[PDB]
RNA sequence: GCUUUACUGCAGGCUGUCGCUGAG
RNA sequence: AUACAGGGUGACAACCCCGUACUCGAGACCAGUACGACGUGCGGUAGUGCCAGAGUAGCGGGGGUUGGAUAUCCCUCGCGA
RNA sequence: GCACGGAGGCGAAGAACCAUGGAUUUCCGAAUGAGAAUCUCUAACAAUUGCUUCGCGCAAUGAGGAACCCCGAGAACUGAAACAUCUCAGUAUCGGGAGGAACAGAAAACGCAAUGUGAUGUCGUUAGUAACCGCGAGUGAACGCGAUACAGCCCAAACC
């Protein structure tokens, strides 16, 4: 596909979401990412 | 003695007679070739309009609307109906042609609050109508005793609400008594039945 | 040719998109018309009484 | 902290300006250390740099500039 | 307001354009024009700007690629920052 | 769902009449 | 104790802490309302057919609607003081 | 900040925090210079109107809001132990529109018929009464009265 200026922001966003939780995180709480995408078995929207 | 006036309003007590039935013959040639709402900078019927309420000043205006003649315009049930709910042909509306009139005349000028409007005659296949549009925005009328009532933010839009004199009669509100069990305060608040 | 799995392998048409005005994926791109918002349709916001049951 | 709201009051249209762009530079230099994964930092001016800048923009619009 | 220059994209490729080619690389504002950015360089750093080569990266931000005039060290410019 | 000289209605077509509509 | 509502605090707390009664303060609404004041000027007699809202009031054809039945409200076509 | 980490910093130049007011406030969005799946192209009230210095100069409209409210459009399942009038119901749903509430409202009223009442909502009642209806199933008021709250005015014309 030709993905437009606009399109690639948004994949861009939804790689950098696509991350862990943070270790220190962890730690500050006393103890996990709901929103973790596969691109193979995930389907982002548009 | 008889005001200048009463001569326009007993001319129209039968516009198919004398003068009046020559002038609008004539016309009705030209109102055939205008659009749908055209604004006018004179009153037909001056007497008729001053009465209700027009007035020679800024943030005045006048607009005649010419609708097609005849009962609802509907499209046939392409679903199941019990025989009492299959007409088409003997149906009608239950707004009048004139306040069909008002409000497209209102839609025209989106700014301006309807007054009221009367009747110019019609031929066979339209009807037509004037319509007295104030300005509610222009300051000639904020100053004026017998307008500036007309600014008020309830006002807004008072012909789609029902609330011009052709609307109050066509919603049963004439009568103070025996008839309006239905009609009074609002045809909503009686469940619709009036 | 079967209308199920055989017939699912020739979809590959972009239809629906991120809507520009309310950020679902609901802007037909074909028709230029936002199925959930209504955006390209209508000035004013899609909305109907049945998307909840009548007494509420 | 370092800059107070006096200080800054007491500059003149011309001077808030020059510490204007002087503060962006030390913003610009520690995002450029910051980018290089620079350690020799002190995570508060960064912090402060940016507020101290909004400080001078809030003045500039009070006093006209 | 916007400013042009976000911040200095420092990498092994970076370093390599840096010292091999005379070539700095910027992470910019994304609506800054090839020429903009050849502008807040030189105003910037006091050089001369020869080329910018630009990519919207899917990083989400913009990278650039400027190169210096042979009158100008881009090893040494990097190194006051 | 379908049919028809089932019941009852509804569009549609034809036709008269009234309005549009005037002069000798 | 005019305070024995409720909560908190390492277990059943009026007296450990927040509060609670009493008293007090501010905002919002009531409301640009009530009162008050400015200006205007109410009313009555006799005479005068000078004025007072038309497709209206009303009637008929066809519909809808209503508890509205001969006696509901409305639309439409025609007629019409 | 949630959030009980590490590092670092701020606070007696009185920070944090709270109240009131102000500053900043990207792009798309009624979305309004043109176009576009949130971007792009070369000065903008686009469009419809009012006023008009007839120039977008001054203004209005647009869209939103839980329901409530006003004006239009308007089913069927269902009940009648079938079903067509009737019922479900002017309900569901649709179009348009206003406000903080709407709508109504100072009698061409009522008609306990009177030597009587006196704008209008609403509440209680009048009453499942009068009235409607394959006179079947079912539908169903009003005047009055007791309350709540109370408020009454402005034009057209005559004469100038
Ligand atoms: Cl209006
Ligand atoms: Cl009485
Ligand atoms: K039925
Ligand atoms: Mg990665
Ligand atoms: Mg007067
Ligand atoms: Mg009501
Ligand atoms: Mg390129
Ligand atoms: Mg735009
Ligand atoms: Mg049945
Ligand atoms: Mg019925
Ligand atoms: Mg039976
Ligand atoms: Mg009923
Ligand atoms: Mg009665
Ligand atoms: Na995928
Ligand atoms: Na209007
Ligand atoms: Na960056
Ligand atoms: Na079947
Ligand atoms: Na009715
Ligand atoms: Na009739
Ligand atoms: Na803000
Ligand atoms: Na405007
Ligand atoms: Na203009
Ligand atoms: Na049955
Ligand atoms: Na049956
Ligand atoms: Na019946
Ligand atoms: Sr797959
Ligand atoms: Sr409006
Ligand atoms: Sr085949
Ligand atoms: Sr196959
Ligand atoms: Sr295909
Ligand atoms: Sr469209
Ligand atoms: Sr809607
Ligand atoms: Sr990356
Ligand atoms: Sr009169
Ligand atoms: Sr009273």
């Amino acid at each position: 596909g030709k993905k437009s200026k606009a399109t690639k922001k948004r994949l861009a966003k939804l790689d950098n979401q696509n991350s862990r939780v943070p270790a220190w995180v962890m730690l500050k709480t006393d103890r996990r990412n709901h929103k973790r995408r596969h691109w193979r078995r995930n389907d982002t929207d548009e | 003695a008889r005001s200048a006036y009463s001569y326009i309003r007993d001319a129209w007590e039968n516009p198919g007679d004398g003068q009046l039935a020559e002038l609008q013959w004539q016309r009705q040639q030209e109102w055939r070739n205008e659009g749908a709402v055209e604004r006018i900078e004179r009153p037909t019927r001056l007497d008729k309009a001053r009465s209700q309420g027009y007035k020679a000043k800024q943030g005045v205006i006048v607009a005649r609307v010419s609708v097609r003649k005849g009962s609802a315009r509907k499209r046939r049930h392409k679903a199941g109906r019990r025989s009492k709910r299959q007409g088409v042909t003997r149906i009608t509306r239950r707004k009048d042609i004139q306040r069909v009139a008002e409000e497209r005349a209102s839609r025209t000028f989106p700014n301006l609050r309807v007054l009221n409007s009367y009747s110019v005659g019609q031929d066979g296949r339209q009807k037509w109508h004037e319509v007295i549009l104030i300005d509610p925005n222009h300051p000639a009328i904020q100053n004026d005793d017998d307008l500036s009532w007309i600014c008020a933010d309830d006002q807004a839009d008072r012909v789609f609400r029902g609330l011009t004199g052709a609307g109050r009669r066509n919603r049963g509100l004439s009568g103070k008594g025996k008839g309006s069990e239905k009609t009074r305060p609002s045809l909503r608040s009686n469940g619709g039945k009036a | 040719t079967g209308a199920g799995t055989p017939s699912q392998g020739k979809k590959n048409t972009t239809t629906h998109t991120k809507c520009r005005r309310c950020g679902e994926k609901s802007y037909h791109t074909k028709k230029k018309v936002c199925s959930s918002c209504g955006f390209g349709k209508s000035a004013k916001r899609r909305d109907y009484e049945w998307q909840s049951k009548a007494g509420e | 902290t370092v800059l107070h709201v006096q200080e800054i009051r007491d500059m003149t249209p011309a001077e808030r300006e020059a510490e204007l762009d002087d503060l962006k530079t030390e913003l610009l230099n520690a995002r450029a250390v910051q980018a290089a994964g620079g350690a020799p930092e002190n995570p508060g001016r960064i912090k402060e740099l940016r507020k101290a800048i909004a400080r001078i923009k809030t003045i500039q619009g009070e006093e006209g500039d | 307001s916007w400013d042009v220059i976000k911040h200095p994209h420092v990498t092994e490729k970076a370093m390599n354009d840096m010292d091999f080619q005379n070539k700095l690389q910027f992470a910019v504002d994304d609506r800054a024009s090839k020429g903009e950015v050849a502008d807040a360089v030189e105003e910037q750093y006091d050089v001369t700007v020869e080329q910018v080569n630009t990519q919207n990266t899917m990083d989400g931000e913009k990278k650039a690629v400027v190169r210096l005039s042979e009158d100008d060290d881009a090893q040494e410019v990097a190194s006051r920052i």
